[PDB]
RNA sequence: UGCAUCGCGUAG
RNA sequence: CUACGCGUG
């Protein structure tokens, strides 16, 4: 009953916060673009969330993937903001190499933010 | 010399070798080759596969060439022959095509089209009415369909104007409907299977056709992209404010489902929070290029990296051992299980296995018969929809999952909401599909081996809904004694004895065989869990329509089957297979076994020669068989009820969720009319995706000796009150590990220990008659040690260091 | 016998050195895990009494 | 920090 | 029988 009233308000809260969170100037344009206005859940966070995250787990993954400060994926341009290691510690995009490679704690993750 | 072929007359059936311009190979080789996997005889596999340039033969030098999770290359091999095939499947409609244009009607056969795809059969072949010829296609597809999934030959229809030079068609992201294009598909390539497809599975007459349909879109839907799959979401107006919320779902093998009741209370608010679709949209992107599985997003700032810490030692007891004369140099007894730590990488690799998840499409009416077989070993069982107030859950302060588990545990969930609220939840989930998150954690647990084991914690509503509707079924299988299915029956006071009794019954040359199912929760296909699925839903015919049932079937499916898998802190689609945490994992998984033990059944009999068994009985059965699997659509009761007596008397089995025995009649096996180790190997390389290592699977002459393995345990045949009796008896290293190394400290000594350790002497006791005197000064060792402790500690506790206590637990007494 | 001490000290130098917050550095810790795993599945001593000398002077090193 | 099954121990 | 704790797939 008041754990009850406890675990509504948690939800309702947890749910507001993500609306929050949301974003509608992206969303609505897919969903009036969409005839039914159903769309897959998978790509609402391609061609709507605002910040990028790739988890590398070595240097070639790097170089293959996003070796400069700004590179494309999911058909647009994302620019590096952070590149953080295994221990959260922020790892500068110099240290990177293929000669210091062995010194960083791999895997990377790197953060970056959409142009 | 030897050729494969499919014959059906009066006299012979089957799909057999025999002795009896065109290429030297035809389509009905490689199918047998791909059906009929033999490691030690692979020349016609080796010389199809040289002669048309998929592999060189240097290839065939490396060993493991075949196994797939070795060698996973070798997908890319049968890849290269995967044109050919759909350039062959193309050229057959075309044949049909002239034949219903020159009026005339024969049964086509693998056989007689070679490889290169040209047909060269004109015998059987009757003229009548101009443009009504009708072919008799269903051989050649059900046979050749394994092939299609494994060569992967449709992969052409994932490119522009169907030709992989050009580049990927762009389909647009937000489009999820397929139906015109599995429509045209089908036209296509399956031009003139007469039975209706429906590519939603929602407009299917029953669990068969449902079957069908599933098996079609499996292949049908590698060619379409991956993000269209998944919860279907909208946004809607909620007290006037915006929610992205789930109203529907695309499955791979079931189409898109819309639900019924959308839209725009404890309950309503678990439906939300249960839905990925709010979680994914307030997540950033993710890639995450340390799996070959998709990504959806990360719903935290940073990544986690979970480890398992190193396991405890107990000095006291290791010392006492020692000083006792245990772990000397050379002894037998040594340890070998300990509790294996792991890096922050450990849990993602885990999840990384399910690549081994491949898309299968399987042998549709194999499976229709074989389905129908296996519903007769759960007849005796009573199943059907419970209310909430019948439910039982044994622990309650377990976790809800994501994101439940935030706030509370099961409890919690449990007493907020009433019995009137759970029935609503569940006529909900018969109405309407609720997509929801497992959490993947890593398991704290003794082993020997240093791979780590992750555990899928499924979220409160899944398990809540899916208890309300297989209890009944689940309790009545546990409560059953004397079936194949042994779930429920302990090994403790002359269960194990009663068991093994009931295995030997009535098999003339009886011999005992048992296997392993290589990586069998992750490499499940996808078409056989719903097989288990529909098999245990088939209990529901008076409760349930059709529609419920189907409603039901998609909840499981996307909430099991093709769910979305939090993986520290970041969503990930799952390929398939069957998790671990599900209510029904121990009886979908025996469902599953008893599955491939029919399919192997089936394939031994029909691929004997037919004309060499000099008995008419089973001739017949033979001749009946393919007659019920590539001839009848219909079921035919009768005959599957004497195949079942069939397999009962000359293949009997002891299912546990993946563990097996099976007393069968030698004779009957050796003439290839029962089934073999080999048989089986096929069948879980042909429909598995995996090779099973001889290895792995054991095989007893004698009855005497017992089961080499089952459940972990070994059999001892010793008297007991002038009787013998088999008891189980378990690998000494595992007890003395169980005894030395705990996963706390806080048991690691103390008066709990007792408790610990007279459950561990329980276990141990059997091996007091074991030949080998160590394995019996174990037991001796254990109960000595519980007497120092007690001694430490310090009437009652005399019997705990008194052995009539633990001689009493394996009496048939109780 | 001495394996089974070496494995049983292997077991009790990594309690230990978790207890120390090797875990906070991935690498350190991936080795730590990398040879105490090694050791519990080692089948010759000497290979086993090499890596628990590692992970002692692991040990040592803090 | 999952779903089951079985067996023990202490209390009502 | 109920609650709590401990010990195969
Ligand atoms: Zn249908
Ligand atoms: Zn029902």
């Amino acid at each position: 009953e008041d754990k009850r009233a406890k675990v509504t308000s948690a939800m309702q809260t947890m749910l507001f916060t993500m609306l929050r969170k949301l974003d509608n100037d992206a969303l609505n344009n897919i969903i009036n673009n969409a005839r039914d206005g159903c769309v897959p859940l998978n790509i609402i966070p391609l061609t709507t969330a605002a910040k990028l995250m790739v988890v590398i787990p070595d240097y070639n993954t790097y170089k293959n993937t996003c070796d400069g400060t700004t590179f494309t994926y999911a058909s647009a341009l994302w620019e590096i903001q952070q590149v953080v290691d295994a221990d959260s510690k922020i790892v500068q995009l110099s240290e990177i190499s293929m000669d210091n490679s062995p010194n960083l704690a791999w895997p990377l993750i790197v953060t970056a933010l959409r142009a | 010399v030897y050729r494969a072929f499919d014959i059906y007359n009066d006299k012979v059936a089957g799909f057999a070798k025999f002795l009896k311009r065109l290429t030297k190979y035809t389509m009905a080789d490689l199918v047998y080759a791909l059906r009929h996997f033999d490691e030690g005889n692979c020349d016609t596999l080796k010389e199809i596969l040289v002669t048309y340039n998929c592999c060189d033969d240097d290839y065939f030098n490396k060993k493991d060439w075949y196994d797939f999770v070795e060698n996973p290359d070798i997908l890319r091999v049968y890849a290269n022959l995967g044109e050919r095939v759909r350039q062959a499947l193309l050229k057959t409609v075309q044949f049909c095509d002239a034949m219903r244009n020159a009026g005339i009607v024969g049964v086509l056969t693998l056989d007689n089209q070679d490889l290169n795809g040209n047909w060269y059969d004109f015998g059987d072949f009757i003229q009548t009415t101009p443009g009504s010829g009708v072919p008799v296609v269903d051989s050649y597809y059900s046979l050749l369909m394994p092939i299609l999934t494994l060569t992967r030959a449709l992969t052409a229809e994932s490119h522009v104007d169907t030709d992989l030079t050009k580049p990927y068609i762009k389909w647009d992201l937000l489009k999820y409907d397929f139906t015109e294009e599995r429509l045209k598909l089908f036209d296509r390539y399956f031009k003139y299977w007469d039975q209706t497809y429906h590519p939603n599975c929602v407009n299917c007459l029953d669990d068969r056709c449902i079957l069908h349909c599933a098996n079609f879109n499996v292949l049908f839907s590698t060619v379409f992209p991956p993000t269209s799959f998944g919860p279907l979401v909208r946004k809607i107006f909620v007290d006037g404010v915006p929610f992205v919320v789930s109203t529907g779902y695309h499955f791979r093998e079931l189409g898109v489902v819309h639900n019924q009741d959308v839209n725009l209370s404890f309950k309503e608010l678990l439906v939300y929070a249960a839905d990925p679709a709010m979680h994914a949209a307030s997540g950033n992107l993710l890639l995450d290029k340390r799996t070959t599985c998709f990504s959806v997003a990360a719903l935290t700032n940073n990544v986690a990296f979970q480890t398992v810490k190193p396991g405890n030692f107990n000095k006291d007891f290791y010392d006492f051992a020692v000083s006792k004369g245990f772990f000397k140099e050379g002894s037998s007894v040594e340890l070998k299980h300990f509790f294996f730590a792991q890096d922050g990488n450990a849990a993602i690799s885990d999840y990384d296995y399910y690549r081994y998840n491949l898309p299968t499409m399987c042998d549709i009416r194999q499976l229709l018969f074989v389905v129908e077989v296996v519903d007769k070993y759960f007849d005796c069982y009573d199943g059907g929809c419970i209310n909430a107030n019948q439910v039982i859950v044994n622990n309650l302060d377990k976790s809800a999952g994501f994101p439940f588990n935030k706030w509370g545990k099961a409890r919690l969930y449990y007493d907020s909401m009433s019995y009137e609220d759970q029935d609503a939840l569940f006529a909900y989930t018969k109405r309407n599909v609720i997509p929801t998150i497992t959490q993947m954690n890593l398991k704290y647990a003794i082993s020997a081996k240093n791979r780590a084991r992750t555990v899928a914690g499924v979220s409160i509503c899944s398990t809540m809904t899916n208890r309300q509707f297989h209890q009944k079924l689940l309790k009545s299988i546990a409560a059953t004694r004397g079936a194949t299915v042994v779930i429920g029956t302990s090994k403790f006071y002359g269960g194990w004895h009663n068991m093994l009794k009931t295995v030997y019954s009535d098999v003339e040359n009886p011999h005992l065989m048992g296997w392993d199912y290589p990586k069998c929760d992750r490499a499940m296909p996808n078409m056989l869990r719903i097989m288990a699925s529909l098999v245990l839903a088939r209990k529901h015919t008076t409760c349930c329509s059709l529609s419920h049932r189907f409603y039901r079937l998609a909840n499981e499916c996307a909430q099991v089957l093709s769910e979305m898998v939090m993986c520290g802190g970041s969503l990930y689609v799952k390929p398939g297979g069957t998790s671990s945490g599900d209510a029904t994992t121990a009886y979908a998984n025996s469902v599953f076994n008893i599955c491939q033990a029919v399919t192997a059944n089936v394939n031994a009999l029909l691929s004997t020669d037919g004309n060499k068994i000099a008995d008419k009985y089973v001739r017949n059965l033979q001749h009946r068989l393919y007659e019920c699997l590539y001839r009848n659509r219909d079921v035919d009761t009768d005959f599957v009820n004497e195949f079942y007596a069939y397999l009962r008397k000359h293949f009997s089995m002891m299912i546990l969720s993946d563990d097996a025995v099976v007393c069968f009649n030698s004779t009957y096996a050796s003439q290839g009319l029962v089934a073999s180790i080999k048989n089986f190997k096929s069948v879980l390389y042909y429909q598995n995706n995996v090779f099973m290592s001889e290895a792995k699977c054991w095989t007893e002459t004698d009855l005497t000796k017992g089961p080499h393995e089952f459940c972990s345990q070994h059999t001892m045949l010793v008297k007991q009150g002038d009787d013998y009796v088999y008891l189980p008896y378990p690998d000494p290293s595992r007890i003395l590990g169980a005894g030395c190394f705990v996963d706390d400290i806080v048991k690691t000594d103390g008066t709990l220990m007792i408790e610990r350790f007279v459950s561990l002497a329980i276990d141990a006791y059997p091996l007091t008659k074991h030949p080998n005197q160590e394995y019996a000064d174990v037991f001796h060792l254990y109960l000595q040690y519980i007497r120092k402790l007690h001694d430490e500690l310090t009437d009652n506790t005399s019997r705990y260091w008194e052995p009539e206590f633990y001689e009493a637990m394996y009496t048939p007494h109780t | 016998s001495k394996m089974s001490d070496v494995k049983c000290t292997s077991v009790v130098l990594l309690s230990v050195l978790q207890q120390l917050r090797v875990e906070s550095s991935s690498k350190l810790w991936a080795q730590c895990v990398q040879l105490h795993n090694d050791i519990l599945l080692a089948k010759d001593t000497t290979e086993a009494f090499e890596k628990m000398v590692s992970l002692l002077s692991v040990l040592l090193s803090m």
